[PDB]
RNA sequence: GGAAUACUGCCAGCUGGGACUGAGGACUGCGACGUAAGUCAAGGAUGCUGGCAUAAUGGUUAUAUGCCGCCCGUCUUGAAA
RNA sequence: AAGCUCGUAUCAGUUUUAUGAAAAUGAAGAGCUUUUAGUGGGCCAUUUUUGGUAAGC
RNA sequence: GCCCUGAGGAUGGCGCUCAAGCGUGUUACCUAUACUCUACCGUCAGGGUUGAUAUGAUGCCCUGACGAGUAGGCAGGCGUGGAGGUCAGUGACGAAGCCUAGACCGUAAGGUCGGGUCGAACGGCCUCUAGUGCAGAUCUUGGUGGUAGUAGCAGCGAAACCACAGCCAAGGAACGGUUGG
């Protein structure tokens, strides 16, 4: 399970330098350990501050503010693979960040087959109104009065035999 | 006594294992209705008593209604329903440990047990289908889940 | 790192001991990050350490730790002469940190009771792997391991 | 659960099948599989008669009879099938290999007893809808077998006068039913209700 | 009067073995109606005897009882590791087998 | 005298490898130089060379199956000197005393009560 | 010659760090801010 | 230890007078008996024989 | 405006189900309960019950079978061969 | 293997520091005469190479 | 990103397609001589022990760790020929040897006893002594088999050779001698 948290490093004030940029940015993240090493990783790469002059001001967790509220996500991702690396933008129709950004890393680690390793989440934003949505697959959904029927259910056989010639109706 | 040990053999050093008195689980209550699990009455419904001082429970069957007399029979061979039958009524204090020693019934064991039987029949009738349900004997059948059956 | 594992007196797997935070320790520990997995102890698995596999070298001896005279006869000259003592300058170094830990005894513990919890071990932990500084999951780890 | 089970092998997967009729043998369960012409493999028809050929198309040098043997009927198709799951070549598989019997259709007295069906290996259930199938008496009749026509009449014959004894069964019920209604809204059918019965 | 069964039949699958060693001091009973773990630590510490006939009568009856008890879970299908007296034959892979109720704790 | 249990740490004799393949090779136990040799690297599926490890408990060694240590005996004044250790030692006849002899050491064990690990040899009652 | 486990069996938790007994009677575990 | 010993000794001597309690308690009917292989021998070819 | 729950960590918190071990051998010590006498789960198990002399039980041979095991010794080459 | 002097400050297949000589961890099993069996086969593999063109080599 | 083309055999087989194929994440479970606790053998190191031990101070015990291994080194032991001593030893009421789908003791070399043949010497223990311990050396002396009642000259009757042997499929330096038929 993903987490979000906000790490934020001012690369070790010294003398004529009091209270740098801080730089700030938000890390999704198993464990603070995990956190912390992507935040590392990401100022090597985007910036020119690592960890042997850098430090960790403070980590914090970062909670949805609606956990039961259904939301579309607009995700800017910028990932590597075996090819050169590339912007990528998708939109994702979740209830919450966290459960939004793991739904991309399972497609991307799906189709395009890269992994947590060279994912980048560069932001995370809600779509406030309709016909904003740029995808046909999300739009699907914001159609009204939108009703499905569920065919050919695929019931679960706590025994090896039933006499029954189970039926999949639903 | 007086002889001397003829032989050198070591004492044995001072245990510390106090008899602490049984803690028997709280299923078993006087007067609950039992059913026996191994033995020469396995499978017969019988009834709960006292709690002898041997670790070991006095169950009757009553002996008019299935043939059980007072006998011993350990806690952990039994099987505690939450079913009861009133047992104030029925003296049960004078059986104890030596009671049952046995040194072509004996003729005052079969006084008690006369005494019981008349004492807890009244309560046996005190419910419908109670005689019956103890003289019926208890067996599985195909489809029976011990885990998964309630006592 | 073998010879900087034998100088932290992991000899065997499943094995380890407390080590002072320097900056030469910490070059240490980097050298042999592949072989060893290290965090930061809570108070609650230090004493449970303490308390379980507390065992003293007296003698060139593992006598194992049951009695606040035992740990006054040895550790009773620097003012350690109880069990607590010897928890509370293990958790909070002090000037006799030195002393205590090589008095102790190196810890043997056991795989964790309910695994380490990660197909491939032999991988850093920021990878779901075992090895590396996990700065809190050690004491989950120890407790399990323990 | 039942001293012999009887599995209806009409539109089961092959694999799936053989595999927990042979984890049942190892159990040692009695298994009496019937219907293997209805027997369905997963995959188009072409790709399923191309596997039987390569199979049979190492027919040794020297001494073919004592080499591999091709055999047509579906039931042994079935055997073959499930033979490979089970430790053959020594004693404790030979047993095992006993317990089973596979026939074309229900020959009796299996016509006349209850048999059962697999959920995990039923081909409408673990097959996704819409994909290409093959059926086993179909490739059989292709690779050489020469009963199907037998089998449908006979199996024909089967499905009569099960559905007169079905229908006899129904009429029955029907008068059972009805004295159960009236039976119904008694003092003992109201203790057994509030008892769960 | 139409069954006296007081015990939960069940079938022997094998001994605790790897892929290619075998220990036949702990033996793996099936247990009928169970399916999980849960369901068997119920069993854990039920005498299991095993039933057959003998050729020669020794004991005034032609039928020899080996007893065991239950240890501990196997698995996720509900298999539980059992122990005997003596091992069992290795023939008896599938055979029944007879789990009782007690030492029981209900 | 419950004496500790008796633990023997193997029961089979620690016979010669390939002593049954060939009749020449006797059945008593000899290491296997060859440095070739799979018994000498003790590989899986071979015998079991005899170790250290199968070292009996000084307690429970030289311990007999009735609990007492066996002492060759033969003749009446060699039994005397068990008079004292009855419960620890029994008394063991030499396979060459005669019935004559034997007879009158089995009376002085009886009286003695020493127990006789061996009795009925060459005697008929 | 045997090693009690602290932890459990409280009556060698007892002999050493003689505090548990208040630890345990004021409940010190439970403490509230 | 020279004390102990004797009285030990003095006791398992005494305990061992009880033997009069088999000589006084015997009457046995089998008397100990030994055969040779010699007289077996003049036992079995000769009963061989007289078959 | 207000509490509750999820997660983390602690409990020198409480209490059930299962498996193996019983090692030491008259007290010397660390400890707890108890005003005291005394007791205790405190440097390793005690008490009771059931089977037994035409015994209980144990030992050897082959076959009955879960798995494994290349034919021994010397010598080549870093090895097997 | 025997002897003497001994436990230390005798040291490290370690780290920092210093100079361009001072600490951490561990071991106190360390120091000096005498002789006493055997030992000078090499394979696998990273980096240099010895340089290069179908490749090797 | 996946699929096709794009150049006597085996994902091991049985086999599989919302996979029992592919990528990712989380739980559920199996085990090695690996690791934790405990029973025992031995090595090392330390320690206790006598106005004498409720067992040979070369005795009796407590504590901790360790135990792979070719040649070589050190240490402790099993067995035999003979000799000095010793059991005022065993033995025609049976010594030695041999056999034994008998047991006991020791981790083992080996020892003891139970039963059958056997008949006249041998053993318990401290030392001395050596022509002292066999699985091979195309070993020596002796005996017996497969080949074989075969070749061969109804009857008589071998020799070469003999670790193990002739149904096959993949791969283990052409090494060929685990998954199937």
């Amino acid at each position: 399970h993903f987490k979000e948290y906000q790490v934020i490093g001012r690369r070790l004030p010294t003398e004529s330098v009091p209270e740098p940029k801080l730089f700030r940015m938000r890390i999704f993240a198993s464990n603070e350990v995990i956190a912390k090493s992507r935040y590392w990783y990401f100022l090597q790469k985007l910036h020119k501050v690592k960890k042997a002059s850098g430090e960790i001001v403070s980590i914090n967790q970062i909670n949805e503010a609606h956990p039961t509220k259904v939301k579309n996500f607009g995700v800017w991702v910028r990932y590597d693979s075996r090819s050169g690396t590339h912007n990528m933008y998708k939109e994702i129709r979740d209830v919450s960040r966290v459960a939004a950004v793991e739904t991309l890393y399972q497609d991307m680690a799906a189709r395009h087959r890269a992994r947590f390793r060279s994912i980048h989440i560069l932001k995370v934003a809600e779509i406030e109104k309709t016909a904003d949505v740029k995808r046909q697959y999300v739009k699907q959904f914001l159609t009204k009065d939108l009703k499905f029927p569920l065919p050919h259910r695929v019931q679960k056989s706590t025994k090896t035999f039933s006499y029954k010639r189970p039926s999949t109706f639903y | 006594p007086k002889w001397y040990p003829s032989e050198d053999v070591a004492a044995l050093k001072k245990t510390r294992k106090a008899a602490r008195p049984q803690k028997l689980r709280a299923s078993l209550v006087p007067g609950t209705v039992l059913i026996l699990l191994a033995g020469r009455f396995r499978g017969k419904r019988v009834v709960y008593l006292k709690h002898l001082e041997d670790n070991t429970l006095l169950i009757s069957g009553p002996f008019k209604v299935n043939g059980v007399p007072l006998r011993r029979v350990n806690a952990r061979y039994v099987i505690a329903t939450s079913t009861k039958v009133s047992v104030e009524g029925v003296n049960v204090e004078k059986f104890n440990v030596e009671y049952f020693a046995k040194e072509e019934i004996k003729a005052e064991r079969v006084e008690d047990q006369k005494v019981v039987d008349k004492a807890l029949i009244a309560e046996i009738k005190k419910t419908p289908l109670l005689k019956q349900y103890l003289s019926a004997s208890f067996s599985l059948k195909n489809g029976d889940k011990p885990h998964m059956l309630k006592f | 790192p073998r010879k900087v594992l034998q100088l932290l007196r992991l000899t065997r797997i499943n094995s380890g001991t407390f080590v002072k935070v320097t900056k030469a320790t910490l070059e240490l520990l980097k050298l042999i990050e592949p072989y060893v997995a290290y965090g930061y102890p809570s108070y609650s698995t230090i004493r449970q350490l303490v308390y379980k596999r507390g065992f003293g070298k007296i003698n060139k001896q593992r006598v194992p730790l049951s009695d606040n005279a035992i740990i006054e006869a040895n550790l009773g000259k620097y003012g350690i002469l109880s069990i607590d003592d010897l928890i509370h300058e293990i958790i909070t170094v002090g000037p006799h940190f030195k002393q205590a830990n090589n008095f102790l005894w190196p810890f043997k513990l056991s795989n964790p009771s309910g695994g380490w919890g990660v197909p491939r071990k032999f991988k850093h932990f920021i990878q779901g792997g075992s090895f590396g500084n996990r700065e809190e999951f050690i004491n989950k780890l120890v407790k399990s391991m323990n | 659960v039942e001293p012999v089970v009887v599995i209806d092998g009409k539109g089961h997967l092959v694999g799936r099948l053989a595999s927990v009729v042979a984890k049942q043998l190892l159990n040692g369960q009695k298994i009496v599989v019937v219907r293997a012409e209805e027997l369905n493999i997963s995959g188009e028809f072409f790709r399923n008669k191309l596997k039987y050929h390569d199979f049979l198309r190492k027919a040794t040098a020297f001494n073919k009879t004592r080499g591999p043997f091709h055999f047509r009927a579906p039931s042994r198709i079935f055997y073959k099938a499930l033979r490979g799951m089970v430790s053959h070549k020594t004693a404790r598989g030979k047993a095992a290999l006993e317990r089973l019997k596979v026939f074309e259709g229900i020959p009796p007295p299996y016509d006349k007893k209850k048999r059962v069906v697999v959920p995990q290996a039923l081909r409408v259930l673990r097959l996704k809808p819409g994909r290409k199938y093959t059926t086993l008496g179909k490739l059989s009749t292709s690779v050489g077998w020469k009963y199907e026509d037998v089998v449908a009449k006979l199996e024909a014959k089967r499905k009569v006068s099960s559905a007169e004894y079905y229908a006899k069964k129904r009429a029955f019920t029907k008068k059972v039913a009805s004295a159960n209604a009236t039976a119904a809204e008694s003092d003992v059918a109201k203790q057994l209700a509030a008892l769960g019965y | 009067a139409e069954s006296h069964r007081l015990y939960v039949k069940g079938k022997h699958l094998s001994y605790q073995r790897s892929k290619r060693v075998n220990n036949p001091n702990v033996s793996l009973i099936k247990i009928e109606g169970v399916a999980t773990p849960q369901d068997a630590q119920f069993y854990l510490g039920k005498r299991i005897a095993y039933v057959y006939r003998a050729s020669k009568e020794v004991r005034g009856s032609k039928i020899r009882v080996m007893w065991g008890k239950v240890t501990r879970t196997h698995g996720n299908s509900g298999v539980v590791r059992a122990t005997f007296r003596n091992n069992l034959p290795a023939k008896t892979f599938g055979a029944s087998v007879r789990i009782f109720l007690y030492p029981s704790n209900i | 005298l419950p004496h500790p249990k008796i633990v023997k740490k193997h029961t089979k004799k620690f016979k010669r490898h390939h002593s049954d393949r060939y009749h020449r090779v006797a059945e008593n136990w000899r290491k296997q130089k060859g440095i070739d040799s799979v018994v000498r690297r003790r590989f899986r599926g071979n015998i079991s060379q005899p170790k250290i490890g199968y070292g009996s408990n000084k307690k429970t060694k030289f311990l007999s199956p009735s609990g007492h240590k066996t002492f060759l005996v033969a003749n009446v004044k060699d039994l005397e000197t068990l008079t004292m250790h009855t419960k620890t030692y029994a008394a063991e006849i030499a396979h060459n005393i005669s019935a004559k002899n034997r007879v009158v050491i089995l009376a002085r064990a009886k009286a003695l009560g020493i127990k006789v690990t061996n009795p009925k040899g060459r005697l008929a009652l | 010659v045997l090693k009690k486990n602290p932890l459990k069996n409280k009556q060698v938790l007892l002999r050493l760090n003689p505090y548990a007994k208040v630890f345990a009677a004021e409940k010190l575990g439970s403490k509230k801010a | 230890f020279f004390r102990h010993k004797c009285k030990q000794r003095f006791t398992k001597l005494t305990q061992v007078m009880i033997t009069e309690r088999r000589l006084a308690l015997r009457e046995e009917e089998r008397h100990y008996v030994g055969v040779a292989p010699k007289v077996k021998r003049r036992e079995q070819n000769r009963e061989r024989k007289a078959l």
